[PDB]
């Protein structure tokens, strides 16, 4: 779409709604885009603010080359424009970042000396402009998260800028802080000397002290005038911004100076006592790019705006609640929506292997660590992505795993450990048990009846850390399973339907991924034993509607499953055919 | 007609899915076929169910519950890694179960439950692990041994469901016949009250195993303890404290009852 | 240790007392604003007992001086909220943990 | 050569090395899947019994002595510098061989996986290294699915280091599967491995993506478009109310939105600007928003305590009035009629400013834009003008969302692409010089 | 594929031979469906014989043959319940000489080149047990000081002769009908 230019595109969802379709489109044999399409398709735009991103390997333009540091020699990282000199070359301004922030203290306090080395929080880099490149052109300095502006034309004075001055009651400003997301200096304006220097290219180096927020440079020795304090707690990004005058343009320098530590020592907490400057694999420099997608919302929340009358303005009322899952990544500082990570592989996969982490940490009863996990994935996330239909498979099946082996896998496995015993106490409801519900030797649903036979008993513990108590760490942590087992009915009511037309679109992109998380949560359930009496005939019902009908449409059992939904089906027909046992069991006990 | 029946629904469903497709998961196969057996075969799952049921009376209810509980989480360690907490939670939930009515009063109940089996392979498992130096986690490893030599005196039966497993205790009876305090709460041990008495049980008794015992015995009589000269006791050719423990079970082999079984 | 900010005012008149347990809804997180818990999450009203050691310190003090239906911020030190070696798995050593508490009812 | 000895005097047999190392990696390759089950399971005979005479052999602790020996020197250039560049080449391939080596020897062998457990101990200690970071994590996990006694052996300082090569190397789900292997083994839980990797990687919450649940924020604004430049027609001072005729303090499990204030452009365009479309982004989350919750000054994302009588977060029936002075960059709020001790001062002024207000579900608030678009309850500051007056002469004033995207059907969605500036709002006279 | 899903497993190495109660059941049932067990006239025997063949097709014409040659090989000369099963399965296909399941069997071991399946023939014979004097001796002390054996089949002595019967009446089946091949192949 160009400049001020307006489009619709329709997929054909309903056929109807299709104007030429029918005229031109029908009879040759084509088909709507989203023919029988159960949802709406997400739908993927060009992202209008730029992000910062790796560097790729095969860009036309830019190229980084990591020099690793010797003994007397700092590690460097070294940006080189590949196409100077030739046609296509690109002579904008490039904004280069390194990856990972420093953050300064939550609080601001109010021959090098090894002793003041290890009790400082000053942190240093420096840079290098090459011989050739035009040092008006570059600046040095530190940029925050909010940084998103791509200018052809750069200047210091038109950074974002804002001053929040706190008054007292009389109206004294007793405090006033300048905030921004960039805080640089020019090496044009840096060279008092001037003029180019090849003893040493010139050298800015940027000191940032995490405990006052100060950020001071040094251009070639001596201290510049330009200094910039921060808030606490500011996440601050080593950024460089050049225009390209030379094929060496600039080169960052992860090395220290006198009393000042180096950058990856409050980088990375595990290197923050070791004063040897280092790079390692993960620093690396990005650069703002416009080659990026943004997902539309698939719902979005409704507004309702109208003026009532000339006294009472204009109305604006949102009443119905919508939720998005956030997906923050740590090292940036950035959030993203977790269904953008159907088009982000590396994102996705970390993410699906994490959850394979948790689901390991607390295998097997480790109630402490499913009570530490129930801090990182909470009822509420877990629930949304159990329901989410534009759930990615991977991060569906396994948020399906990790809320059994959280909250229901221990009890699960006891009573599946105590079901082939049958410890019959010999009561007057076990004596009123018998094979058949009446006269007509008609067997009744599975599942549903008197059953007396000794079974384990529930227990769950409420997951607060605000308690000192430790009696909690034993039992599985709670959830709320009345609401858990309405929403796997619902659920699986839904996926029979659905999946009987053979959507092009299933939950999660394929059959397997729909119904086998699904059908291991009923199953887990099941086992459990939390359906009863309608919950049972209802998910009976669903397996096979003739069998189990009370004294068409098509069970799960004839919908031409998958194989791995296959072999859920033959556990749940195991589990059917143990609860006939046990009833038999009981009857002959009763008898006895 | 309609299959109005869980067996004969299953029967048609495995083998009409059988028959439509060539299954490429071996676990698939064997689970359909598993089931479709368990269909054809009603008869077999009364027999293998029935030798489990047990009946209690209304009033040992909730005391076979605990007991079921603590079972439960015995069991439930058999599936984690040997640890210092591990070794506190056996030996809480061994001393509920010796201390639990039901343990003396219904005998056939805990031999139905496989506790006995069940305290086996977490004897099994600790007593692998660490076999070379000495015995890690000494402690749970005799009070799993007291709790056998207590389920054989308990009752006759437990006595020989307990023999039945003598083969194992007899290779790994060498573990802690040399460390004092630990009397009575070994393998041999267990082996011993496993014969103890009974006139059945001992003529039973084969001679491989006891072939093993007087190898043993030969051995304590030809080398030294290593444990011992390690502590610093002084070097005699032989180990006295290993010949009296397999000695003694020898002792418990050959006499019976107050009379000696002269095979 | 303990400071309280006012989100929403209370009666101002009834406050808890000894022996009066506290029915609050609390939104925890530390001052870097991760949340790490939320009896909102778990929709279940957490009960505690003045004076009986039930709780964190930081959170004892911040209730005894809110008042019946006030929603206050907590901020609590490390020293009155998990010491030095932390919650392991929760919370790291030596963090302020932030509290959003309304108290609902004392009973 | 690490004695010293002249390089030409040593012979290093490189290429042969090289050579008989892609012979042996194919030589105990693992055999394909896409073969018969016959096939396949004679081809895994042939392995396990290789493997098996390789290890009586002792073929694994000359592997592990050729790789120290390499690891000797610490670079590709350091060891060209020792021996010669042809050596220099070929350190980097030559140890990435012996390592797949390694593997391939250990892969699916429970006994050489247990006797490989002595070993595991220095071969953790050069986990840091680049240059055999990949091999050394290969083997690793090689000897952890197979081995028990390696989840045995392996210590806290080993966690550590393993989960601090997250933290140097960036992500890689590898280390999270070698993290998998070591919590469960054979169906077995390693109650200490789990609860040191818990306890070691979940508090920090900097290394693992994190998940939270974000009510969706709305902007809605008016239409006009107002902003300050030199010898241009526009008054430099704005005045405009919100009150909240019924708000919801928890319509979900997180605590509702609701802010106000102003928000400015970037340029010219009608697009406001440094914010992203959906989310749960509101007014005061960029630097160029400017917000007020009731309790807070919210500008670029962090939020300041700003005192006021009576001071709450806002509630049912509260009066909002927001000042604008583009002569001296300056917002200010007064909450019910009585000043607020707060204000934001010398931001940007080179794009258009227009009232705001970010919102998620469970809201109900009123704009009194001043004139016949509701009466003010509080009497403007002196010097102030309605926000009812910077309405262009010909166009109509209207409530609408400040993104150009809402809730409708999707065939019915007007996709829309570039918007032209609206420099047309700033008139400035320019006649021709004469 | 029931058939198949049994060859795989026996073809697959392992260092023993897992007891697996579904190849215990299925043998058995194919066993059973074999064989289907005053005088009968001409007639009469040769239905006999011809169902026989038919029911005896019906699986080695799925590759029994082949799957209880392998359950042998596999077992590597240890007795138990498989061997116990898997020996019936093949004295049912090859009861009456049945030379088109002997040829089946002669060529998949010539084909194979099988040695694991004699060196497990060789070890199941060493495994066959005899009469033993002692166990005798001991129970016949326990009956007469009283003791009831809890069961009654006293299985000590000649333990399994059941299995011995069934080894030997398979290798007899084996060249039965004068097969040289076998004859010479053994």
């Amino acid at each position: 779409l160009g400049v001020a230019q307006v489009g619709r595109m329709n997929f054909g969802k309903d056929v109807s709604t299709l104007k030429y379709f029918t005229i031109c489109g029908l009879q040759e044999g084509y088909e709507p885009f989203a023919v029988n399409t159960n949802r709406d398709i997400t739908m993927w735009l060009s992202k209008r603010l730029p992000q910062f991103l790796q560097v790729p390997s095969n860009h036309e333009h830019i190229e980084v080359t990591r020099i690793d540091g010797t003994i007397d020699s700092s590690p460097c990282l070294k940006v080189t424009q590949k196409s100077f000199g030739s046609q296509n070359s690109n002579t904008d301004i490039m904004f280069y970042r390194l990856s990972m922030p420093i953050e300064c203290a939550e609080v601001f306090s109010k021959r090098d000396d090894y002793d003041f080395l290890m009790q400082t929080s000053t942190y240093y880099y420096s840079v290098r402009i090459f011989p050739g490149q035009e040092p008006a052109n570059v600046w040095v300095g530190w940029i925050t998260s909010d940084f998103h502006q791509y200018d052809t034309g750069f200047d210091l004075d038109r950074v974002r800028t804002v001053t929040v001055t706190l008054g007292d009651e009389k109206g004294k400003v007793h405090e006033s802080i300048k905030r921004s997301n960039c805080y640089m200096v020019c090496a044009g304006e840096s060279m008092s000397p001037g003029q180019g220097r090849n003893n040493n290219g010139l050298e800015i180096g940027c000191v940032v002290d995490a405990a006052s927020g100060l950020l001071t440079f040094i251009a070639n020795g001596k201290e510049l005038s330009t200094y910039y304090q921060v808030e606490p707690s500011t996440k601050l990004f080593p950024a460089v911004f050049a225009q390209a005058t030379s094929p060496n343009v600039f080169q960052f320098e992860l090395g220290r100076i006198k009393n000042v530590m180096p950058l990856s020592a409050g980088l990375f907490k595990s290197e923050h006592k070791n004063p040897v400057p280092q790079c390692p694999p993960r620093l690396h420099v990005q650069f703002l790019s416009h080659v990026l997608w943004s997902r539309m919302p698939n719902q979005f929340l409704k507004v309702d705006v109208s003026r009532i009358s000339e006294r009472q303005g204009w109305l604006v009322q949102c009443l119905d609640p919508l939720q998005f899952m956030s997906l923050h990544i740590p090292e940036e500082n950035r959030s993203v929506d977790i269904l953008e990570l159907t088009e982000q592989e590396e994102l996705l996969k970390f993410h699906y292997h994490t959850l394979r982490l948790y689901s390991a940490v607390c295998a097997l009863g480790n109630h402490r660590v499913a009570h530490a996990l129930c801090s990182h994935v909470d009822e509420p996330q877990l629930l949304y992505a159990i329901e989410n239909k534009y759930m990615p498979g991977l991060l569906r099946a396994g948020y399906y795993d990790l809320l059994i082996d959280i909250h229901l896998s221990s009890y699960a496995t006891a009573r599946l450990m105590m079901n082939n015993e049958y410890i019959v106490p010999m009561t007057e409801e076990t004596k009123s048990i018998t094979l058949f519900p009446d006269e007509n030797k008609k067997h009744g649903l599975p599942g549903i009846g008197l059953s007396t036979s000794l079974r384990p008993r529930m227990q769950f513990s409420s997951p607060s850390f605000v308690s000192i108590s430790n009696e909690c760490y034993q039992y599985s942590p709670e959830f709320p399973l009345d609401i858990l087992k309405s929403k796997t009915i619902q659920m699986l009511t839904e996926a029979v339907k659905e999946g009987s037309l053979h959507a092009r679109d299933p939950v999660g992109g394929t059959t397997e991924f729909l119904f086998v998380p699904l059908i291991k949560l009923f199953y887990t359930l099941l086992i459990m034993g939390i359906f009863h009496n309608e919950d049972l005939k209802h998910i009976l019902q669903l397996i096979e509607p003739s069998v189990f009908k009370e004294a068409p449409k098509e069970g799960l059992l004839q919908m031409k499953l998958p194989e791995p939904v296959k072999l859920q089906m033959c556990l749940l027909l195991q589990y059917l055919c143990d609860c006939q046992v046990r009833h038999r069991i009981e009857a002959i006990v009763a008898f006895s | 007609k309609k299959s109005s029946t869980l067996q004969q629904l299953i029967s048609e469903t495995m083998v009409r899915w059988a028959q439509e497709s060539v299954i490429e998961d071996p676990e698939l196969v064997r689970a359909m076929f598993v089931l479709l057996h368990r269909q054809y075969d009603g008869i077999g799952g009364l027999v293998r169910a029935l030798p489990k049921t047990y009946t209690i009376n209304g009033v040992s209810v909730e005391d076979t519950i605990n007991l079921l509980a603590s079972l439960g989480q015995i069991r439930s360690l058999l599936s984690v890694r040997m640890g210092k907490e591990e070794e506190k939670l056996m030996i809480r939930g061994l001393g509920d179960i010796m201390n639990n009515k039901v343990f003396y009063q219904h005998p056939n109940l805990m031999r139905a439950l496989g506790m006995h089996e069940t305290v086996m392979e977490v004897m099994v498992n600790v007593l692998g692990g660490g076999e070379s130096k000495e015995i890690t986690f000494p402690k749970m490893v005799a009070n799993c041994c007291r709790f056998l030599c207590y389920f054989c005196r308990i009752s006759r039966q437990n006595q020989k469901a307990m023999f039945d497993h003598l083969s194992y205790l007899l290779e790994n009876s060498s573990v802690g016949l040399a460390s004092p305090a630990m009397r009575g709460s070994t393998p041999l041990d267990v082996a011993a009250a496993s014969v103890m008495d009974n006139n059945e049980l001992a003529l039973a008794l084969r001679e491989p195993d006891l072939e093993k015992v007087v190898r043993y015995l030969a051995g304590c009589g030809l080398q030294s303890c290593q444990m011992l000269v390690s502590k610093g006791y002084p070097d005699i050719g032989w180990n006295p404290v290993e010949g009296e423990r397999y000695l003694d079970f020898l002792r418990f082999a050959v006499f019976c009852n107050g009379e000696s079984v002269e095979e | 240790g303990v400071e309280i900010e006012t989100i929403s005012p209370g009666d101002g008149r009834t406050f808890p007392k000894k022996g009066q347990t506290c029915v609050v809804h609390y939104t925890g997180m530390l001052q870097n604003g991760k949340k790490f818990d939320s009896s909102r999450d778990r929709n279940k009203p957490f009960k505690f007992r003045i004076g009986k050691q039930e709780v964190i310190k930081g959170f004892e003090e911040g209730a005894a001086q809110m008042s019946l239906g006030q929603r206050a911020k907590l901020t609590c030190t490390p020293d009155v909220a998990y010491g030095a070696t932390g919650h392991p798995g929760v919370i790291p050593p030596n963090a302020t943990l932030i509290f959003d508490v309304e108290l609902l009812n004392l009973e | 050569l690490s004695k010293k000895a002249k390089a030409s005097t040593v012979d290093l047999p490189i290429e042969s090395v090289s050579l008989s190392l892609q012979d042996l990696i194919g030589y105990f390759h693992p055999p394909d899947e896409h073969l018969e089950h016959e096939d396949k399971q004679n081809r895994l005979r042939a392995l396990k019994n290789r493997q098996n005479l390789f290890q009586e052999e002792g073929m694994i602790n000359l592997v592990l002595e050729c790789i120290d020996r390499l690891h000797v020197y610490s670079s590709a250039a350091h060891f060209a510098d020792v021996a010669g560049r042809e050596a220099g080449e070929s350190w980097k391939s030559i140890l990435n061989s012996l390592y797949e080596l390694l593997a391939a020897l250990i892969r699916g062998n429970r006994k050489n996986c247990a006797q490989f457990s002595g070993s595991l101990d220095w071969l953790i200690s050069r986990l840091e290294r680049l240059e055999a970071s990949s091999g050394i994590l290969e083997v690793l996990h090689c000897v952890l699915v197979e081995s028990p006694e390696a989840l045995n052996i392996i210590k806290e300082g080993h966690i550590k280091s393993i989960i601090s090569l997250l933290d140097k190397h960036g992500r890689n789900h590898k280390v999270l599967d070698v993290l998998c292997s070591l919590c469960v083994c054979h169906g077995v839980a390693v109650r200490s491995n789990q609860h040191l990797i818990c306890d070691n990687l979940l508090p920090g919450r900097d290394l693992l993506l994190q998940t939270r649940l974000v009510n969706h924020v709305s902007s809605m604004r008016p239409n006009i478009f107002l902003g300050v430049s030199e010898g241009s027609a526009q008054y430099k001072k704005w005045y405009y109310e919100l009150m909240v005729d019924h708000t919801e303090p928890f319509v979900t499990a997180e605590a509702t939105h609701l802010r106000v204030g102003w928000a400015s452009t970037e340029g010219y365009s009608p697009y406001p600007g440094g914010g992203e479309e959906w989310g749960g982004n509101g007014v005061g989350d960029d630097l160029f928003s400017y917000g007020f919750d009731g309790l807070h000054l919210w500008s670029g994302c962090i939020a300041r305590t700003v005192s006021s009588p009576n001071q709450h977060l806002l509630r049912t029936d509260d009066v909002i009035s927001c000042c604008l002075d583009l002569s001296a960059p300056s917002i200010s709020f007064r909450i019910n009629g009585q000043p607020v001790q707060g204000m934001f001062e010398n931001f940007n002024i080179d794009g258009l400013f227009f009232p705001v207000v970010s919102f998620s579900a469970g809201i109900k608030v009123r704009f009194l834009l001043g004139g016949r678009h509701g009466e003010f309850k509080f009497l403007p500051p002196p010097g102030y003008a309605p926000c009812y007056e910077a309405v262009l002469p010909k166009e109509k004033l209207k409530v609408e969302h400040s993104r150009e995207y809402k809730q409708e059907r999707t065939y019915t969605r007007d996709l829309l692409g570039p918007t032209v500036s609206l420099t047309q709002a700033a008139f400035t006279p320019i006649p021709v010089d004469t | 594929q029931l058939i198949l899903l049994f060859s795989r497993t026996a073809l697959t190495e392992k260092c023993k031979l897992e007891e697996d109660f579904l190849y215990m059941a299925y043998a058995d049932i194919m066993a059973k469906s074999c064989h289907d067990e005053e005088v009968k006239s001409f007639e009469e025997k040769e239905m006999e014989k011809q169902k026989l063949l038919y029911q005896q097709a019906r699986l080695h014409d799925r590759g029994a043959a082949e799957m209880v040659l392998q359950t042998i090989s596999a077992s590597k000369g240890e007795t138990g319940p498989m061997v116990a099963a898997t020996l019936k399965l093949g004295i049912a296909i090859l009861n009456g000489g049945n030379s088109t399941v002997q040829q089946k069997m002669l060529d998949y071991l010539k084909e194979k080149k099988d040695v694991g399946f004699f060196q497990s023939l060789a070890g199941l014979m060493q495994s066959c047990s005899v009469l033993d004097l002692n166990a005798f001796e001991r129970q016949n002390k326990a009956e007469g000081l009283g003791m009831v054996t809890e069961e009654g089949s006293g299985e000590k002595v000649l333990q399994d002769d059941e299995f011995t019967c069934d080894l030997f009446r398979f290798l007899q089946l084996l060249c039965e009908g004068h097969n040289s091949d076998f004859q010479n192949y053994l």
